């Protein structure tokens, strides 16, 4: 319906110009750190480089060439399924601790 | 006032699963799911996988999280154990009578529907270095690992604890596959105590139906002759010397089992001199030191080992093993009176009745039979089985030891501890 | 639950205090 | 028989919550008691020499 | 049927008493084997500074030939009849017992009566058991678990009978004469101070006939003196710190003064100790364990093991905990442990107390399974409680306990109390007694 | 592990059997 | 042995209320605590009296002086 603005905002956000996916920019906390720790070798070592390259860009005050920009359609939510489980387990521990 | 004893009921499902419940009217319940899964059903590649699986019983399942399993069982005062032999894995839950369905739920979740998460398994890897190192403080344990390793070739030579190189290398996929292959209907057997039969049957039909490759039976306990001698630098010199006994199903097993009690099985009197023990008296007259010797008897559904275990000083081991060996050879040649056997049978059948006295040992015996045969044979018939063993069977068993191929395992300062060929 | 009588007693302790110096 | 000092411990200062309430109230009273006493001692020590003793004189 | 019904339908224990003084008790079942034995109010607390180690020797010499069955005839006869014979010595309770077939009951009761009444005490055999005990005292020296507990007693009950080890000092073992052993026997081993327990498939009437026929030969009162009765032991809040860096792991045992066998509070204290619980490094649950001390100790890997205990005696005891840990983990373990005590004294959730009850509910029913634990329970109960307590009565006292009771009771025995502390091993980190004593109450 | 009395019974009674649990300490029976 | 270790005699250093080794300390315990904790509390009260005065004086110097109050 309004995926457009979701698409406009994505482009307006600008992390895609640095070659970052959405979940590379998530603010770390106890849940995210834990989700990132649970990531398999490939997805961890990839986000490492994506972030390592994006910081190197941010140092030089530049962005990638337009084709190398991350695509709203090809923006994989690699971190979510883990982070959902970590959150759900913490909620369970809290709901059990409630009683 | 004495209460009435009820019959141990028994049902065998069409898919192959063995069920058995005993309505005890007890305050506590005691449920166990016995499975033909263990050290033997590992192979050259996937070793220590039963050991990690034994440890991983509280990890996240498909229906319940690791947190829920631990806290849910503990909140009802219950406890979930796993007891591995070389052949069988016995997942057992214990609790109060009103909290049965809860522990059953977790038991089924652990045994039928585990997830084996990559991070959870990776987190668990160093626990088996601990759990091994804990048990291996008992030098008995390591001598027996070495004995089975040297005695057999492929099947029962698999160590119960994980090989040291495999610590960390066991995968979540290997656990998945090891469960999928072995944790199956024809290989499983659900035992109950302090519980009604219909609910235990209905649960066993509803949840415990899954079947895959393998399908009971098995491979081959290829018996061999070997000696591994681990130089230890220890206080004592622990050693063992065995030969191929009979498998558990036959009357030969009972002859060897009686012969164990004819020889020095294990002490009954606190701080005694081991009076009626044959082996202890044979070695005591020879060498005058602190020692211990006893008759070791292993019997499985495929094969079995019989002989004796010796504990001694550096130099004494040479004399102790020979003198004990010669006392087996003097029985094997035929010096054995009728009262010796009649005492030994009485010791054995008493010891058996005592082993089934506590509900934990009872359940382990009902679960033993549910897998081994697929039936139940009450104590009285086992008493008859023992009493029916002839003296000739005892002399033939003792003779099969001396004549048969030998398997040795020793650890200590072994400078004056003999080889098999030196016997 | 259990810190209600404690926090009330400390609430009293603190109260008289403000009376203590002033 | 409950003793003298134990009776204080048991009900007055076992808890650290009441310990402080005792100290505060005790200090509140102690201040009035001590000042008043030591004032009177100093005033008896120095009798007739202070202003308050010779104030009625010129007033 | 339910748990509450099962408790009520459990076989009721029955007790009879001989004219000469002996109590005779029994628990009937449908099993074929049975345990039968003799429990005695005798041990280290009854011993004195002269004859410390008497109860242990007597236990050592007991199963060696009786006056009518010499050398190892008793040993041969028990072994050949397919049965087990066993013994022990607690500080307050010595006991001999036979595990056997129900069929074998008459002979078992006779051999027990033979062991107790007419013991040989061969002089050549005292000189051998002297060396055996002298070996066994060095065997206990290496066991750090036992050493720290004997030290806990020694410092908790300093200058009293309970401070004494059951085994006794090596000097007493080297110099204990036959005169001391026989006089200790003649005094303490008597009918009104003894109990005959049994459990299994056996008829109470028959046990009473066997006890009447064999045990009624025991004397029934004293010479008008020589009747020792227990003087109460002074508990002293104090510390003992056997510093020894060579040993791998520090063992710490801390405890406050206990209730004594009689006190109803014991139930609430068992619930209390069940909430704090116990841990070992081989446990499965680890980080998700219910008791916070275990959870914290598992996650951070503070200790190898800890166990909360309530050791009970006639009019006192030791309520506290034991832990085994790395030399850099003692302060932390102590801080979490005392933190848990103080917490339980001041704030105790209804849920965790229900868990505490259920753990104890399960503990009672788990423990009384098999004949030997039930025969122990009978023999011990009659010496301590006076009567056998049914599981329904226990359940009534467990169901009685709620959160307020745990707080009122924990705070009574723990809060602002000097604890008896015992440290053995690399204990440089073991907190100062003033700091431990400061931890025995809270900030509040 | 010093005398012959205590040393009795430590010789292997049966094949070792490893038990691990949630609550109970891990044991090695026989 | 380690059973040779008896705890040395503290009868010299003990309080009078715990000298009898046949006597339960629990009856005296509350008194023994109550005595020591009284000393502490009495000290805290005595310091609290002082602290109040010291602070109040410094506060009063910061307040309006005599010569300003005079010519107001
Ligand atoms: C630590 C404190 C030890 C006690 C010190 C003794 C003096 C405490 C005290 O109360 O002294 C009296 C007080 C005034 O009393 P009045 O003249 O009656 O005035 C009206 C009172 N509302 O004067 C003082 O002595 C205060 C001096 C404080 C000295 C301590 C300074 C601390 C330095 C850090």
């Amino acid at each position: 319906w309004l995926e457009g603005i979701r698409k406009w905002y994505y482009n307006a956000a600008g992390f895609n110009k640095l070659g970052l996916m959405r979940d590379d920019t998530i603010h770390e906390n106890d849940d995210v750190k834990e989700a990132i720790r649970r990531l398999p070798e490939n997805l961890y070592n990839d986000r490492v480089f994506r972030i390592k390259r994006a910081l190197d860009l941010s140092m030089r005050q530049q962005i990638l060439p337009k084709e190398q920009w991350t695509k709203y359609e090809e923006d994989k939510s690699y971190l979510e399924p883990y982070l959902k489980e970590v959150i759900r387990e913490r909620k369970e521990r809290e709901e059990w601790a409630k009683k | 006032v004495p209460p009435h004893p009820q019959d141990l009921e028994f049902t065998r499902l069409p898919n192959g699963l063995v069920i058995a419940s005993l309505e005890n009217y007890a305050p506590a319940s005691r449920i166990g799911l016995f499975i033909k899964a263990g050290s033997r059903y590992e192979n050259s590649n996937n070793l220590g996988t039963s050991h990690l699986l034994r440890l991983a019983s509280s990890l996240t399942t498909k229906g319940a999280s690791s947190f829920k399993i631990t806290r849910g069982i503990e909140a009802v005062g219950g406890k979930l154990s796993v007891t591995s032999t070389r052949e069988n894995m016995a997942y057992t839950v214990e609790c109060l009578r009103d909290d049965v369905d809860i522990l059953m739920e977790f038991l089924l979740n652990v045994t039928t529907a585990p997830e084996f998460r990559r991070w959870e398994v990776a987190a668990l890897q160093p626990q088996l270095r601990i759990d091994k190192a804990v048990a291996l403080q008992n030098p008995q344990a390591h001598v027996i690992e070495n004995l089975h390793a040297a005695a057999y070739r492929n099947a029962l030579a698999n160590s119960l604890y994980c090989p040291d190189y495999r610590i960390g290398k066991v995968t979540p996929v290997e656990l998945h596959d090891y469960v999928q292959n072995h944790f199956t209907s024809a290989r499983m057997a659900l035992i109950g105590l302090g519980v009604s039969h219909p609910v235990l049957k209905q649960v066993a039909e509803q949840f415990l139906n899954i079947r895959g490759g393998l399908g009971l039976s098995g491979a081959k306990a290829k018996y061999h002759g070997g000696e591994i001698r681990e130089q230890n630098g220890d206080s004592l010199v622990h050693a063992a010397l065995v030969a191929e006994s009979a498998a558990i199903g036959s009357a030969e097993a009972n002859a060897f089992s009686v012969l164990q009690h004819v020889l020095g099985a294990g002490p009954h009197v606190k701080r005694g001199s081991n009076a009626t023990s044959s082996l202890y008296q044979a070695v005591a007259k020879g060498v005058h030191q602190p020692f211990d010797v006893s008759a070791f008897n292993a019997s499985y559904s495929d094969s079995g080992l019989f002989g004796f275990y010796t504990i001694s000083q550096a130099a004494s081991a040479g004399d102790v093993i020979k003198a004990a060996y010669n006392q087996v050879k003097t029985i094997a040649q035929g010096n054995l009176s009728n009262p010796d056997v009649q005492a030994a049978k009485n010791k054995l059948k008493a010891g058996y009745l005592m082993s089934v006295e506590s509900s934990e040992g009872f359940l382990d015996e009902v679960g033993s039979q549910a897998l081994a045969a697929g039936s139940y044979t009450p104590p009285s018939t086992v008493l008859q089985q023992i009493d029916a063993v002839a003296d000739a069977d005892v002399i033939n068993a003792a003779k099969k030891f001396v004549s048969g191929r030998k398997s040795m395992a020793a650890s200590g300062n072994l400078g004056h501890t003999p080889f098999i060929d030196e016997l | 639950r259990n810190w209600v009588p404690t926090a009330q007693l400390w609430g009293a302790v603190g109260a008289v205090g403000l009376v203590s110096a002033t | 028989a409950p003793t003298l000092t134990a009776r204080l411990y048991s009900l007055l200062f076992r808890r650290t919550s009441t310990f402080a309430l005792t100290i505060v109230v005790g200090a509140l009273f102690f201040e009035r008691a001590f000042d008043q006493g030591a004032d009177a001692i100093y005033e008896h020590i120095n009798e007739g020499k202070l202003w308050k003793h010779i104030k009625h004189k010129y007033e | 049927a339910t748990y509450a019904q099962a408790l009520q339908s459990v076989p009721e224990t029955q007790v009879s008493q001989l004219d000469n003084g002996l109590r005779v008790a029994s628990e009937q079942s449908s099993q074929p084997t049975c345990t039968v034995g003799v429990w005695i109010d005798a041990g280290s607390r009854y011993e004195s500074e002269k004859n410390n180690g008497a109860g242990y020797f007597v236990e050592h010499l007991a199963f060696k030939g009786t006056k009518n069955r010499p050398g190892n005839a008793l040993e041969k006869e028990v072994e050949s009849m397919g049965a087990h014979l066993n013994a022990y010595s607690t500080r307050e309770h010595t006991a001999y017992y036979i595990k056997a077939l129900s069929k074998d009951l008459p002979k078992a009761v006779e051999l027990l009566a033979d062991i107790v009444q007419n013991c040989s005490l061969e002089d050549s055999q005292i000189e051998k058991e002297r060396d055996v005990i002298l070996q066994e005292l060095q065997e206990n020296d290496t066991s750090m678990r036992d050493v720290v507990f004997n030290y806990l007693h020694a410092t908790a009950f300093q200058g009293t009978p309970l401070a004494q080890s059951v085994e006794g000092p090596s000097e007493n073992v080297r110099k204990l004469s036959r005169a001391d052993l026989t006089e200790y026997l003649s005094r303490h081993y008597k009918a009104p101070r003894m109990v005959l327990a049994a459990a299994g498939g056996l008829e109470h009437r028959q046990l009473l006939d066997l006890a009447q026929k064999h045990f009624s030969g025991l004397s029934g009162t004293y010479d008008e003196d020589a009747v020792p009765t227990l003087s109460p032991c002074r508990f002293t809040g104090s510390q003992i710190c056997h510093r020894e860096d060579g040993l791998p792991l520090a063992h710490v045992a801390i405890a406050v003064e206990g209730p004594g066998w009689a006190h109803p509070d014991n139930v609430a204290l068992q619930v209390a100790n069940a909430i704090i619980g116990h841990y070992d490094c081989t446990y499965g649950g680890g980080a998700h364990l219910s008791s916070p001390l275990a959870s914290i100790a598992a996650t951070n890997k503070l200790c190898q093991s800890f166990q909360t205990f309530n050791i009970c005696y006639a009019d006192t005891g030791l309520l506290g905990a034991h832990f085994v840990c790395d030399h850099m983990s003692i302060d932390d373990m102590m801080f979490v442990l005392q933190g848990q005590w103080m917490r339980l004294c001041t704030s105790a959730t209804e849920s965790e107390v229900l868990r505490g009850k259920n753990l104890l509910r399960n503990a009672l029913v788990s423990h009384l399974d098999g004949t030997t634990p039930v025969c122990e329970d009978i023999g011990r109960s009659l010496l301590t409680y006076g009567r056998r307590i049914p599981l329904a009565e226990w359940e009534s006292r467990i169901a009685e306990v709620d959160a307020r009771v745990v707080r009122e009771v924990c705070s009574k025995y723990f809060y602002d109390q000097c604890p008896a502390v015992a440290g053995f091993g690399p204990i440089e980190q073991l907190p100062d007694y003033n700091r431990i004593r400061s931890g025995m109450f809270w900030l509040r | 592990v010093l005398c012959r009395e205590s040393l009795r019974g430590q010789a292997a009674g049966r094949p070792l059997v490893a038990s691990v649990s949630l609550n109970v300490p891990a044991s090695v029976r026989y | 042995s380690h059973t040779d270790i008896k705890v040395p005699d503290f009868s010299d250093y003990r309080r009078p209320e715990v000298l009898d080794s046949t006597k339960s300390s629990k009856e005296s315990s509350e008194a023994r605590k109550g005595f020591s904790y009284l000393v502490t509390a009495t000290t805290t009260v005595g310091v609290a009296y002082a602290a109040k005065n010291v602070v109040s004086q410094f506060v009063s110097s910061m307040s309006a002086s005599a010569d300003v109050l005079a010519m107001s």
